[PDB]
């Protein structure tokens, strides 16, 4: 937690419906955001942190929290847009004779500001002699080891965290959904969507030929007239259903 | 070409600490599992301790368990090897060795293959 | 807290035969997905080692192809197919399986 | 040197597709007949050259000797730099904070590269008795760094007498500050053309295939506006009403008067005292 890691995320598509749809991903805590409403959303850049913590420190994960965790190893902003998801990792993280893989800062001098990390070991001077580099009397080695074991306590068992935050720059957002998009028919006015476009039309096949990164279709009088079929890339053709007044 | 260079090499009295630092460049550092391995004098070589992709430390030998700390920094390339309470029987050379297999490429994620190595320091202690 | 051991302790090689060393462990190294997680070192005496053979059998890439691995449960051979000039030093053979990883005491190879 | 570029640099604007139709487009273009700069390599014609708003960057070549770009603003790794290099057979473009070399050459020669943001790797853009030419409008919007191109096989200086127009090759969301630009080269002649490109109005004439098969430089000279205003290839006999003339101003004159004396807005907002 003292070390936490930074995944950054790029130029993807992310089926947040995959983590969504698994029980042991039980802490689900979000702030900001819906989750069912972003998969419908896209951000410039999506960072992704983890690390593990004990049992029923997890609240510490929020933002406006106190404690050793909040103020010396991992802070959330007072203004945060993006999840926290927790877990139990009493898979493998612990151990009979315990891990000794595991560190939280105990001693800072001060909070940290948001986002920020500390791996820097240098003894907490916390009397008025230096230290030198020796723990001693009001000398104390930054970091401690969570004696991870398997007949731990809840409070005190294993847990994972990941940490999503949301950004949004004037770059282009490289962060989408797939939308579950795979539908097509002939011959009968659909309320179709293609990439984007909307409209209204018996959408047939076409003897016309397209240029390979032509997408759209124009007359004379700005009209879409086709379409080609992103999936299957075919040169479709638009025409909304029959019209016109009726006359007694 | 890719460059794996260590520092941080001294005579230092026994009871203190260092701090060696293993820079690399010229691969991407975050799909490659890090390994910290020393070199006793004149004697065959000893596993240290090492470092996956995720900045999740793998353990360390069973006789130097207690007192030395890794750490790792994607941003800036960089591995850490906090030692704490040296004593005579550390005096040796450490290399830093990457791993072979990119993660995700095949079960489970690698940590075999130590095959690029910088040319270790010669920490020695002694009073 | 696995312990290995090398056969023979040091032999001594001659330009244009093959040689065979052999590798034991203690707990065999079969992992679930059926490969050998063993590997081969050579440490050439004045340089930094370098790998020669991992994952039980795939040869390492850089390497000529007169080297060949096998071997399995609890017991793995190296032999050189044919030896040269420049094949001396000291050879050893490292676990990547249950850490902390350990490395034999060395077979050391000379003219 | 200075080269004329009769009727070259039209693309695409946009990715809708058109037949048998006229379209008054209005967006960066190299107007017809500009005086492009022109360079020629074993002379020094690797220059640090602006970016204004976009490059009409040609090469001339017997076989395969430009083979890269350089973009960014300060070009020091203190800002985020961008790079372009076709390898053997492949394509890289690559935005890192590069620490780049005076006199680049092919046998990574700039030495160092930092933080990288962003990466892509496709076929080459630069494929191959007959020399070469191979248009590039280097034009950047809102982030969207774009490039178009062409490949036509020119027989053996000068840009040849012929219309064709560049298609898109690829877009991408990079979203850097460019200001500067130079071109990469193997040290072991050729020419390149740069030139550049400001907001001029064309007319696009469609053909039955799609493919844009001629274009007329709106703002080029009295016919050329009459073709426009009919929106058509041909006028007939006539008199036609185009434009308006219109003298514009010269200098910008201001006209205060000269009493300077600070303003008790003190006694107004920041008064100890404030009434019923
Ligand atoms: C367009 O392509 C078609 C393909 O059959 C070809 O017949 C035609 O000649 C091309 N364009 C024209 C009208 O020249
Ligand atoms: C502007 O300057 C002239 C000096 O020629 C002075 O006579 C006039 O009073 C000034 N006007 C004002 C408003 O101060």
């Amino acid at each position: 937690v003292y070390a936490w890691n930074r995944k950054r995320i790029s130029n993807c598509v992310a089926d947040y419906s995959v983590l969504y749809n698994l029980a042991p991903f039980f802490t689900f805590k979000c702030y900001g955001v819906s989750p069912t409403k972003l998969n419908d959303l896209c951000f410039t850049n999506v960072y992704a942190d983890s690390f593990v913590i004990r049992g029923d420190e997890v609240r510490q994960i929020a933002p406006g929290q106190t404690g050793n965790i909040a103020d010396y190893n991992y802070k959330l902003p007072d203004d945060f847009t993006g999840c926290v998801i927790a877990w139990n990792s009493n898979k493998l993280d612990s151990k009979v004779s315990g891990n000794y893989n595991y560190l939280y800062r105990l001693f800072r001098k001060s909070n940290l500001k948001p986002f920020e990390r500390d791996i820097s070991t240098e003894i907490y001077q916390a009397g008025n002699k230096p230290c030198n580099g020796v723990a001693g009397f009001n000398c104390y080695f930054p970091l401690r080891s969570y004696s991870f074991r398997p007949t731990y306590g809840v409070g005190h068992q294993p847990y994972r965290v990941v940490v999503l935050s949301f950004e949004l720059l004037h770059a282009p957002a490289t962060v989408c959904g797939p939308k579950k998009s795979t539908n097509l028919v002939k011959n009968k006015c659909v309320n179709f969507n293609f990439n984007g476009l909307k409209g209204t039309g018996v959408l047939t096949e076409s003897n016309k030929k397209f240029l390979p990164f032509q997408q759209f279709g124009r007359d004379i009088a700005d009209t879409t007239d086709a379409v080609r079929d992103p999936q299957t890339l075919e040169i479709l053709d638009i025409t909304p259903c029959s019209f016109g007044g009726v006359s007694v | 070409q890719v460059q794996l260079l260590e520092s941080g090499g001294g005579l230092v009295q026994p009871g203190r600490s260092l701090r060696l630092s293993c820079a690399a460049s010229g691969f991407t550092f975050d799909d490659y599992a890090m390994h910290w391995v020393r070199q006793a004098p004149g004697k065959g070589l000893e596993w240290v301790s090492g470092v996956s992709w995720n900045s999740g430390t793998i353990g360390y030998a069973d006789s130097v368990k207690g007192r030395f700390t890794i750490s790792r920094d994607n941003a800036k390339n960089s591995l850490y090897l906090h030692m704490r309470s040296l004593r005579a029987e550390d005096t040796a050379l450490y290399y830093c060795a990457k791993a072979v297999e990119m993660v995700r490429g095949l079960g489970a994620d690698p940590e075999y293959g130590m095959d690029v190595w910088g040319q270790g320091t010669t920490v020695t202690v002694s009073s | 807290d696995i312990v290995m051991t090398q056969s023979p302790l040091s032999l001594p090689v001659t330009p244009g035969e093959p040689a065979s060393i052999s590798c034991r462990s203690s707990q065999s190294l079969l992992h679930s997905n059926g490969y050998n997680y063993l590997d081969w070192y050579l440490q050439k005496p004045g340089q930094s080692p370098q790998l020669l053979i991992y994952l039980g059998s795939n040869r390492a890439s850089g390497v000529p192809d007169r080297f060949s691995g096998s071997g399995s449960g609890t017991d793995f051979t190296l032999k050189i197919s044919r030896v040269e000039a420049e094949d001396v030093g000291v050879y050893y053979c490292m676990q990547a399986l249950q850490t902390p990883f350990t490395f034999g005491p060395g077979t050391k190879v000379d003219i | 040197a200075y080269t004329n570029s009769f009727t070259r640099g039209v693309y695409y604007p946009d990715k809708v597709f058109r037949s048998s139709v006229l379209h008054s487009t209005q967006d960066l273009f190299l107007p017809f007949f500009s005086n492009v700069t022109w360079f020629h390599v074993k002379r020094f014609d690797n220059p640090v050259l602006p970016f204004n708003d976009g490059v009409y960057f040609a090469s001339i070549e017997k076989s395969n000797i430009i083979r890269g770009w350089i973009f960014g603003t300060t070009l020091d790794s203190k800002t985020q730099s961008l790079l372009i290099v076709n390898n053997a057979t492949n394509v890289v473009i690559k935005v890192c904070e590069f620490q780049f070399c005076n006199d680049p050459f092919l046998d990574r020669v700039y030495s160092s590269a930092n933080n990288c943001t962003f990466e892509y790797v496709s076929q080459p853009f630069l494929m191959d008795n007959f020399k070469n030419l191979r248009e590039f409008v280097f034009k950047n919007i809102d982030g969207y760094f774009k490039i178009y191109s062409k490949h036509t096989p020119i027989i053996v200086e000068d840009l040849p007498q012929g219309f064709s127009a560049l298609e898109p090759l690829v877009d991408l969301p990079i979203g850097i500050n460019i200001t500067r630009f130079q071109t990469l080269l193997a040290l072991h002649a050729a020419a390149y053309y740069v030139g550049y490109l400001q907001p001029r109005t064309f007319l696009l004439k469609y053909n039955e295939n799609g493919t844009i098969t001629d274009a007329v430089d709106c703002a080029l000279d009295p016919l050329s506006e009459t073709k426009c205003t009919l929106k058509s290839f041909t006028v007939e006999k006539g008199i036609y009403q185009t434009s308006n003339f219109r003298v514009q101003p010269t200098e910008s004159i201001v006209r205060f008067p000269n009493i300077t004396n600070l303003c008790p807005f003190d006694e107004v907002f920041n008064a100890t005292r404030f009434a019923s």
